[PDB]
This record gives C-alpha cells, structure tokens and sequence, in this order.
C-alpha cells in the first residue's frame, strides 16, 4: 500500500516543494519510482530510489530522500518552475519472481508565478 | 542507472478473433546487460496489476530494445488496461497500454412474418458485434423496437423488430451503426 501526500500542493516558482510517499512495507529489495502523468495519463519516470540511492532520470531537481523510519520518503522538486505543474505519483516493485506493480494515488502540483 | 521504458502506441484497437502485439521500447545503452533483463505484461483488474497469462513475450526483439507481447485471438475479456514492465538490474520502468476491441456487425440475419389478424408485416434484423450498435430502418417513419443481450463470448446480439403495413414494391433496409467504431452495416429485406 502506498500513499502520496498532500493530495495537492501549491507553491511559487523557486520554492523547493515536497511530497511524501509512504509505504506500508519497506524492504531493501524494493525499488521506488516517482512518476509524472502526461496529458493522456501515461506514466513518465522522473526519478528512482534503489539500493540507498536517488537517481534522477533527466532532471536533477527531482530528488528522493528516504526518511529514518525507512517507510516514508521525501519526493522533492528543487527550484520549482511553472512547467513542473501536473500530477505525480509513486510506484514500487520488488525484484521477486512474482511481483505486482503497486502505485499510490495521484497528487497535483501547481507552481504559480513569482 | 537511467533506465526508462516508452510506449510508442497507447491505444490498440483490435478485431475480436485477431492477434495484438503490444510493444514497449526500452533503453539499451543503460541496460547493456541483456542477460538480466526481465520484461513482463500485467493486466489491471480490480485495481490489481497481475501478470498476463494470455500474452507471450517475443524475446527475439529484446536485443533490439523492444519488449513485444503477443496475444492470439483477442476476445472481449481481453479488452482493458495493461502495463508493460521491464526490470534491468536495480532499475525498472513501466507504461500503460489500452486494448479496445471491435466486432463488426457483418452477419445480419433477417426475417419477414405476417402478423395474423392485424394485416401488418413484422420484419426483424439481428446481428452480433461489439461495442453496442444502434439500429435504424431507412426511410421508415414508424419506430422499430430494438433490444440487445450479451453473448457468452461478450458480444452484443442486437435485434430490431419493425411492424407496419407493407407498402407496394418497397424493400426495407435495416442499418446497424457501430458508433464507437464508425461502421455502418446493413441488410435489405424484400417482403
């Protein structure tokens, strides 16, 4: 089970925004992805966390930090820009032979002028 | 690693009884280790993403950065949302794909009957297909009665019944409009 919150977040451009992705069960085989939805609701990978490391896909302003309780993660967008406005979610899978893709509900970011 | 998966096509429209090859491309330069690639397809049902047991991975396409999943003789129960998932080492990505299905209302069975007592004729058209068709009768002002059921295979059987006083030398044409697929089919009834 994953939650992603606050369900909506509004910030001025330049702000370092945070969503929290919370997992019901963490284990070190899990790989956590932070995704953004396209206009047609397709998932698009922003960043990943696995083996203790945050790895952005193409924009290093997207950082994932695992909090000390190992179950909660801060999904941070540094130096937000208007173009970051949209819907995001987190997803997890294990490396196990029988693994289901699990996803959190979507959360909306609105980044406003100035 | 910077591993991503893309889906060149988001919606597949498939004829019932024909195959589909669902594709997702992946990044080979960030997954040079072709040995530890795991590509799979899941169908989403009851908000649960379980592996598909209908699809076969055409693994001969993997070296070319393409995960292709073949489903033979697609049925109505195969429609809906899927996820293609690729894992390479300690990274993964996925994409959603929609399968929409179609079955042409191509076989139209017809009937003509005289309605004892009334002097009227009863004309019937019946055809199976997918999604639900609407039926109209060309150049007839009397309304018909149209209904449907579902068949065991998930198709709609649509039946339209028109009852009227038969006009001299006049044929009656029933027209099935499969709106979601923009297809018109028709049959002529000669009384």
């Amino acid at each position: 089970s994953l939650t992603f919150y606050p369900a909506w977040l509004t910030v001025s451009e330049g702000a370092n925004a945070t969503f929290t992705c919370s997992l019901s069960n963490w284990s070190e085989d899990l790989m956590l992805n932070w995704n953004r939805l396209s206009p047609s609701n397709q998932t698009e990978k922003q960043a990943a966390f696995s083996n203790g490391l945050s790895q952005p896909v193409q924009d290093a302003r997207f950082q994932i930090i695992q909090l000390p309780n190992r179950h909660d993660f801060h999904m941070n967008i540094l130096d937000t820009r208007r173009n970051d406005s949209g819907i995001y979610l987190c997803g997890a899978i294990s490396l196990h032979p029988k693994a289901k893709i699990e996803e959190s509900p979507g959360a909306e970011l609105v980044v406003t002028e100035r | 690693m910077l591993f991503t998966v893309t889906a060149p096509k988001e919606v597949y429209t498939v004829d019932v009884g024909s195959s589909v090859s669902l594709e997702c491309d992946f990044d080979r330069r960030e997954c040079t280790e072709l040995e530890g690639i795991r590509a799979s397809l899941q169908k989403v049902e009851n908000d649960t993403s379980l592996q598909s047991e209908r699809a076969t991975l055409l693994e001969e396409q993997l070296p070319l950065g393409k995960a292709l999943f073949h489903i033979p003789s697609v049925q109505v129960r195969d429609s809906g949302q899927y996820r293609c998932l690729v894992i390479c080492g300690a990274a993964w990505d996925y994409k959603y794909l929609t399968v929409k299905v179609k079955a042409s209302y191509m076989r139209i069975d017809t009937r003509i009957l005289e309605v004892p007592g009334t002097g009227e004729v009863q004309l019937t058209c019946q055809a199976r297909g997918y999604p639900l068709a609407e039926v109209s009768w060309q150049n007839v002002s009397v309304p018909a009665n149209t209904s449907h059921i579902r068949t065991p295979e998930g198709l709609y059987q649509v039946t339209s019944v028109l009852r009227l006083k038969p006009q001299p030398s006049r044929n009656f044409s029933c027209m099935f409009w499969n709106a979601h697929m923009k297809e018109l089919t028709s049959a002529i009834i000669d009384p």
